[PDB]
């Protein structure tokens, strides 16, 4: 397995799901229909319509009738002072027209003894009656063997402080105290028709993606089947497999005051593989030669031809110079050489290759020509030129 | 001399579609004695035809492809070799070689290898079973039937640099000329020991025995080219022993061939470059592209259209081709571009086509 | 003036004789054969034929189908290419017997001039003219073609009389030696000429802001010239210093990427080379879904992996404008700009790469590189592709 | 862009999905798009029944065209049916809403983007012109009861009260019987009550239901003022068994139920739809059963005896127990929609995009 496959089986299978998760999000936070619905998948509902016989919505009101017939858990710690304690409300209320001073009336809650170096429940005790008399509200919390009031409920019955524990100080007329208030599935992937990846599901039937919890099998594979249709589904029991492939046919498109024309619908009242040709000559390839005799390789016998009849037009050489220049030419194209230093085992080639052409048409005095007019261009040594001279005409000799 | 041929218009049909014909072809492979035949061709519609001495065109058969779009442009008769039935050979606009066979009545075999419209079809005098085939896309090709394969590709970078618009061989079928909207009359050969050898392989061709692809022999370098005989496109070239004549829209046809007078055909280099007019035949109105020149099997004769109807006539048993004398035939209702004309066999019955679906027919007496 | 008339109608009535003669034998061939005639059907579309002329009565027949065929789309003709292309005293030979006397310059004249150094060939389709004369300059019985030989042999040598003497044979070392003593008395590449002044501001390699290269005849130890790499990966990223510029890999000079190794075998470490070695994918033509023809892919490739490179005809500016604009009417324009000097027109010749369409959503792409100085096209993958698929890339 | 392909695709998705569904589907598109629909009364029954439709439109350069349509539903048995247009009727400018009357089905009034709002008889065939307000609106309703009585509102401040019956074939235009304003805002529905012509209800964008006496001869105080919602508040209906039950549908993405023996206390919020509802209409042949739809592209309708009841976690993962069904068959605003009055679970919905559904539940849902 290359990486590059391997990468694109998964952005193969990612672009299609990275959808589905984006429209899974969707789906959950904006369903589109519900899934109890379904016919096929109808297990998921789990009750019936029995209470609609004995129901009466002149009635709903005298049901709701009969319906309609902060826990703040001051809780103290322990005090910091060189026993018994007990808390406090104080009141403040609005000045009437009557009387001047504000009403004061301090109301304990109840004592509770803790240590120093128990708890107070207070079940929604403001009284304040709502008749625009409680102006504001204290706290206090006191303690022995160290008194002072902390801000717990705003002027808009808000919380003010926080929960967790806290600390105070205190002023008679050090000491102080503490309080703490309380309020199996098989995924046999397959693509070109090729196992790119076996896979055994974690879960029995939780589906991968839209992860739906259903007891039945025929569900989960109309599920797959119907939504998520990116891909097509096909399984068969054989521990189960589920033979995943794309769907290369799918309408991935638009698919849905301004004027257009009216249409009627109607669904539901009572429920590689093509041809090739060739290149030059464009007749229909057969499937049996298609990786054999690969085409475009082998280069045209046009070029050589144009090569010959290039140089031979060219008037101002020799019989034997455009013989050796035509060898030379077909000898490159044959093979070709795109390094310098290889050019070294070229002519090593040559003569290994067409050293008894040139014997057989007495072309050795030009060819060393041309030998001598390479190394005029620094191509080769002299003395790799002596070892093939002289081999040429060892072989020739 | 005198015209020494008493033309008379026997019969002059006209068809009930009223598109513009496009070539016409005598069954110059059948037999001496039998009823003659010919068939002719629209844009859709192939037409076989009898004749008799009476003028009677008995109708033989008509068919027609399901696609209206595509436009026919020649037709071609040839015998089979086993059999020994007659094949029509058809093509068209759509880039389809068809054959039929008018004994079944079927398209028994087609081919196709080309890009655009067929211009014409040939096929080589000697060995019935080759198939040349002139088409617009810039190259020709050589096919054979028996196998049911190509045979070559008389095209390349040295072929025509426009349309190809006709070919012919020669009488032997040894050399092959070509012409087209180029302004090139090319020459081509099948007598090398290359074509030879792969007309043999392409003979002993069979896909069932082997599993390989032909190896086609493509043909990038003719063998002369000139760019001097004409001006204007070339829409007809043929054959005349070792002479070549062409036609123009320049209104003349002219009689040449490759080199000096004295340089023989067989020995022409590709370098060659110069040539020599021998004669010219004149006419006028012939403006129009597509048009087209025939011949009888003996080529004692010549015949030809033109743009309004008169058409005409000349002599080729006779010398002095630059001073022959010519012949004209009119009549006062071919009011249409004559496109091709066709004779028998024999030079006895002539019959030709037109733009206003009109087909005329002459005899002599 | 006009001496040919007779000879004309000789040549004439010779054709007439020839061509009669051949109509014979053509005749008795054909008259071996014996074919059948036609035989119709006795008389769904119809169609009738009238006669213009009385005494002929309107004949009709029923009309037959055709079997219908598979039609393809329209294409020219062209041939197949690896390389580019471009369209814009005799001195006897030596093995011969009448060779002549000729000094060392004069010899090698037409090898030195038409010897092409950037591709080792003659008058090879790209290199139009040669660079200058300078750059291949350097710092008994005796025939004129041995006194050649000789001369031409003691000026490579410098009077090293065994190793002529090794090569001739037939001259001896003493005889050499006397007769030796008896003779003393974004623009394409373009190789510049200035070997005694430097490369300066007048120098066009700085004008055309490109790097030098190993053809061009300069001071080795100049500045300007582009020394090769020196990564022993396959140095197909960013970090390599020949792919920040458009250059590929150097044969000679990157000697550390492995480039300079045997030829023979495909499995090597550059990944860069592939434009000079030539490994490209086995493309197959295929009638396209979309307009006319395309092209498939067999095996898979990579992102940024060579899939192959546009071929074609090289010419001028104003060439390629005239040419387009004739094209105009066909409404078919394959060409691709390559730079300011020259450009591509693949429309008679090219490969299976050409066959490729345009589209607004690419996988495939195209580069211009300088592969020893030729600006060739490499045809790069954008994206994974898979066999048989379609292949795209923006013009 | 990416935003409808997500809707389309949903759409798609829901074609896939559709024939495990509904009994019935009938999509349809008409040649402008429409902002009302209701069945008739009306039924003609030759294997398929025919039975009939109002349509309104929303033309723009184009002579708008009041639709008179039917439609083949088979009843019990079949695959055949079709949409087909009997009579249309030009109409001045758009239409925002039309009624027909209850006691007299061929009379059909309907209103203009104009003052001049007008009605229509359709077997003669303005055939009786109606004035009074000064603005367009969406407000309309005949008197099921008495005969002639017609109400109608406006974003003017104005609520208008004819009584056609008075009036002689010659009048063609008739001034308001009265006019009713006590609203400080552009009030948004009214709506008579059912089983007593005495009186009618109301809501207004002050965060104000209105509940107005009619024997009470003081057009200014409704008979009860109650804030409903927190935002402004769109559309009621009233309940066809009952008499003192209502519900509202309010912008702030939600459904209500009130009572009209005490108004003050909300009997139960349904919130399910996430956008502005626009309309809500109790079922004729269920009495427990509500529906609503807006510009959310999804219609919801909720069953009122599955209230408050245990579920499964699974189960309830997907929503809450007294939500329904939610028909997502559009692909754009829900215009409105309707139900037959002799079909069960039967109902039209016409979206602005050329979207005309009619759908009917599967009986394995409800049972
Ligand atoms: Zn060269
Ligand atoms: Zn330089
Ligand atoms: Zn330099
Ligand atoms: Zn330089
Ligand atoms: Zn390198
Ligand atoms: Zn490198
Ligand atoms: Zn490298």
């Amino acid at each position: 397995h290359v990486q590059a496959d391997h990468e694109l089986f998964l952005q193969a299978f990612e672009k299609p799901t990275q959808i589905y998760r984006f429209l899974r999000t969707r789906n959950l936070i904006a369903p589109i229909f519900l899934h109890r619905t379904l016919t096929y998948m109808s297990h998921r509902n789990s009750r019936t319509n029995i209470k609609r016989k004995t129901f009466k919505v002149d009635d709903m009101l005298s049901k709701v009738e009969k319906m309609k017939g902060a826990h703040l858990q001051l809780t103290f710690t322990g005090f910091f002072h060189k026993v018994t304690l007990e808390v406090l409300l104080v009141k403040v209320c609005h000045k009437k027209r009557k009387d001047v001073s504000c009403p004061i009336r301090q109301v304990p809650t109840g004592k509770k003894q803790v240590p120093l170096n128990s708890l107070a429940v207070s079940s929604n005790e403001f009284e304040p009656s709502n008749s625009h008399m409680v102006k504001s509200y204290s706290l206090l919390f006191r303690v022995t063997r160290f008194v002072a009031q902390m801000t717990v409920f705003d002027k808009n019955r808000r919380l003010q402080l926080l929960d967790g524990e806290y600390e105070v100080a205190m002023q008679e007329m050090g000491p102080t105290l503490q309080f703490t208030l309380r309020w199996r599935i098989f995924y046999q992937f397959l693509y070109n028709n090729n196992t790119r990846q076996q896979t055994e599901a974690r879960d029995d039937l939780h589906c991968p993606w839209c992860t739906l919890n259903c007891r039945k099998l025929y569900s989960l594979l109309k599920h797959l089947k119907l939504c998520h249709s990116r891909f097509i589904f096909n399984y068969v029991y054989h521990p189960a497999r589920i033979d995943v492939s794309i769907n290369e046919c799918y309408d991935g498109s638009y698919a849905g005051p301004v004027k257009r024309t009216p249409i009627t619908h109607i669904l539901v009242c009572r429920p590689h593989n093509r041809l090739y040709f060739h290149s030059d000559t464009c007749l229909p390839l057969r499937p049996q030669e298609m990786e054999v005799d690969s085409e475009d390789e082998k280069d045209p016998e046009w070029l050589r031809e144009k090569t010959i009849t290039q140089i031979e037009e060219f008037s101002d050489v020799n019989e034997g110079e455009k013989e050796v220049m035509k060898l030379w030419n077909l000898h490159v194209m044959k093979h070709g050489f795109i390094a310098d230093n290889q050019m070294n085992h070229a002519c090593m080639l040559f003569v290994e290759n067409y050293g008894q052409k040139i014997i057989k048409k007495n072309l050795c005095r030009n060819f060393m020509l041309h030998l001598v007019s390479m190394h005029d261009f620094n191509l080769i040594s002299i003395m790799s030129i002596d070892k093939a001279v002289t081999k040429l005409r060892e072989m020739q000799q | 001399k005198k015209c020494k041929y008493s033309f008379k218009c026997v019969n002059s049909l006209k068809e009930d579609h009223n598109q513009p014909l496009f070539g016409v072809q005598f069954n110059w492979h059948s037999k001496e004695g039998d009823p003659l035949v010919f068939a002719t061709v629209g844009s859709n519609r192939v037409t076989l035809y009898e004749c008799h001495s009476q003028g009677e065109i008995r109708l033989l058969q008509s068919y027609v492809d399901a696609d209206a779009d595509e436009n026919f442009y020649t037709c071609a008769w040839t015998y089979d070799s086993n059999t020994s039935h007659p094949l029509l050979a058809v093509a068209g606009s759509r880039g389809i070689i068809r054959i039929i066979n008018p004994i079944t009545m079927q398209c028994i075999k087609h081919y196709v290898g080309h890009g655009n419209a067929i211009n014409e079809l040939k096929f080589h005098p000697r060995d019935p079973n080759l198939l040349l085939s002139v088409s617009k896309d810039h190259a020709l090709r050589l096919w054979n039937i028996q196998t049911d394969t190509l045979v070559a590709i008389f095209g390349g970078v040295e072929g025509h640099r426009d349309e190809v618009l006709s070919a012919d061989y020669d009488l032997l079928g040894e050399k092959i000329m070509s012409c087209g909207m180029d302004h090139s009359l090319k020459l081509w050969r099948i007598n090398s020991k290359r074509m030879m050898n792969a007309i043999k392989e392409s003979y002993d061709y069979n896909p069932n025995k082997t599993n390989r692809p032909f190896i086609s022999q493509k043909i990038h370098f003719p063998d002369f080219s000139t760019r001097d005989i004409h001006r204007n496109y070339v829409d007809c070239v043929r054959w005349l022993g070792d002479l070549i004549l062409s036609k123009s829209c320049e209104n003349a046809i002219v009689c040449w061939k490759p080199g000096k007078m004295e340089d023989d055909i067989d020995k022409i280099k590709p370098s060659e470059s110069n040539v020599t007019i021998l004669g010219r035949f004149d006419y006028s109105q012939c403006d129009i592209w597509y048009m087209r020149f025939s011949m009888d099997f003996w080529q004692k004769m010549l015949a030809l259209g033109n743009q309004v109807g008169k058409l005409y006539v000349w002599d080729l048993e006779v010398e002095d081709p630059h001073k022959a004398k010519c012949t004209t035939l009119t009549h006062h209702k071919c009011g249409a571009a004559i496109r091709q004309t066709s004779f028998s066999r024999d030079s006895s019955i002539l019959i030709a086509v037109c733009d206003d679906a009109s087909i005329w027919r002459w005899d002599r007496l | 003036r006009l001496q040919a008339n007779m000879g004309a109608k000789a040549l004439y009535v010779a054709n007439f004789a020839k061509v009669q003669e051949k109509t014979q034998i053509l005749n008795e061939e054909w008259k071996k054969l014996r074919v059948q005639p036609v035989q119709s059907m006795k008389p769904l579309k119809k169609c009738t034929i009238e006669s213009i002329f009385p005494g002929f009565a309107s004949q009709h027949m029923l009309m037959r189908s055709l079997n219908t065929v598979a039609l393809v789309p329209i294409m020219y003709s062209w041939s197949p290419l690896q390389q580019n292309f471009m369209v814009e005293q005799c001195t006897p030979n030596i093995d011969g017997p009448n060779a002549k006397s000729v000094q060392r310059e004069q010899s090698l004249h037409s090898f030195h001039t038409l010897f092409c150094r950037r591709c080792f060939k003659y008058d090879c389709f790209l290199h139009p003219f040669h660079a200058t004369p300078n750059v291949y300059k350097r710092k008994v019985e005796w025939t004129g073609a041995e006194e050649s030989l000789f001369r031409v042999f003691h000026g490579t040598y410098f009077n090293n009389f065994c190793s002529i003497a090794r090569l001739l044979g037939t001259k001896t070392c003493k005889q050499v030696f006397q007769f030796a003593v008896k003779e003393s008395l974004v623009y394409n590449y373009q190789p510049c000429d200035h070997p005694d002044r430097p490369c300066d501001s007048t120098c066009p390699c700085i004008m055309t802001q490109n790097f030098c290269e190993k053809f061009c005849q300069c001071n080795p130890d100049c500045q300007n010239r582009f020394p090769g790499c020196r990564c022993k990966t396959q140095c197909n990223t960013k970090q390599c210093p020949c792919y920040l510029a458009v250059r590929e890999c150097d044969p000679d000079l990157c000697l550390t990427c492995g480039a300079s190794e045997h030829w023979d075998c495909k499995v090597v470490s550059c990944k860069n080379c592939s434009i000079q070695r030539g490994l490209k994918k086995h493309l197959l033509l295929a009638p396209s879904d979309v307009a006319g023809w395309g092209t498939f892919i067999k095996e898979s490739v990579q992102k940024n992996e060579f899939i192959s490179e546009y071929c074609g005809e090289l010419i001028s500016q104003d060439e390629a404008d005239r040419r387009g604009k004739v094209y105009d009417k066909y409404m078919s324009s394959f060409l691709f700009n390559l730079n300011n000097d020259f450009v591509v027109d693949a429309t008679r010749k090219g490969n299976k790469i050409r066959f490729a369409n345009h589209s607004v959503n690419p996988n495939c792409y195209a580069k211009v590189v300088m592969v020893n100085g030729d600006h060739r096209i490499g045809i790069f993958a954008k994206r994974a592709i898979q066999a048989g698929e379609e292949l795209f890339f923006d013009y | 862009a990416v935003e409808e392909r997500v809707i389309n695709e949903e759409y798609k998705i829901w074609k896939k999905n559709t024939p495990f569904l509904y009994d019935l589907v009938m999509t349809h598109a008409l040649e402008w798009p429409s902002l009302t629909a209701q069945w008739l009364p009306d039924v003609t029954r030759p294997d398929f029944s025919i039975h009939r439709l109002v349509l309104g439109t929303h033309t723009s350069d184009e002579q708008n065209h009041l639709v008179i349509a039917s439609v083949q539903l088979p009843n019990d048995d079949a695959v055949s049916g079709k949409i087909e247009i009997e009579i249309k009727i030009n109409h001045e400018g758009e239409v925002n809403r039309a009624r027909y009357m209850p006691q007299n089905p061929c009379i059909i009034a309907t209103k203009t983007p104009s003052s001049d709002v007008l009605v229509f008889d359709y077997t003669k065939h303005p055939d009786l012109r109606l004035r009074g307000h000064q603005k367009e609106g969406y407000g309309l309703s005949w008197n099921p009861n008495l005969s002639g009585h017609l109400l109608s509102a406006s974003d003017d401040h104005t609520i208008c009260l004819w009584d056609i019956s008075a009036v002689p074939k010659e009048g063609k235009v008739v001034d308001a019987k009265t006019i009713f304003t006590g609203h400080t805002a552009v009030v948004e529905d009214v709506s008579w009550h059912l089983l007593h012509e005495s009186l009618f209800g109301s809501v207004a964008d002050d965060q104000k239901l209105m509940i107005w006496d009619t024997r009470s001869n003081n057009t200014s105080k409704p008979s009860h003022s109650v804030d409903a919602h927190t935002a402004e508040v769109n559309c009621l209906s009233f309940n066809p068994y009952s008499e003192f039950i209502l519900a509202t549908g309010s912008a702030d993405k939600t459904v209500a139920l009130w009572d009209l023996r005490n108004l003050k206390l909300k009997l139960h919020s349904f919130e399910s739809h996430k956008d502005e509802i626009f309309q809500v209409q109790w079922s004729p042949h269920n009495e427990t059963i509500l529906a609503s739809s807006g510009t959310d592209r999804r219609l919801n309708v909720w069953d009122l005896s599955k209230i408050g009841e245990e579920q499964s976690p699974e189960d309830a993962e997907d929503g809450p127990p007294e939500l329904l069904f939610i028909h997502g068959g559009h692909t754009a605003k829900i215009s409105d929609f309707s139900w037959n009055p002799n079909e069960p679970w039967v109902i039209c919905s016409v979206s602005e995009d050329n979207i005309m559904q009619v759908w009917q539940m599967a009986e394995n849902i409800y049972n």
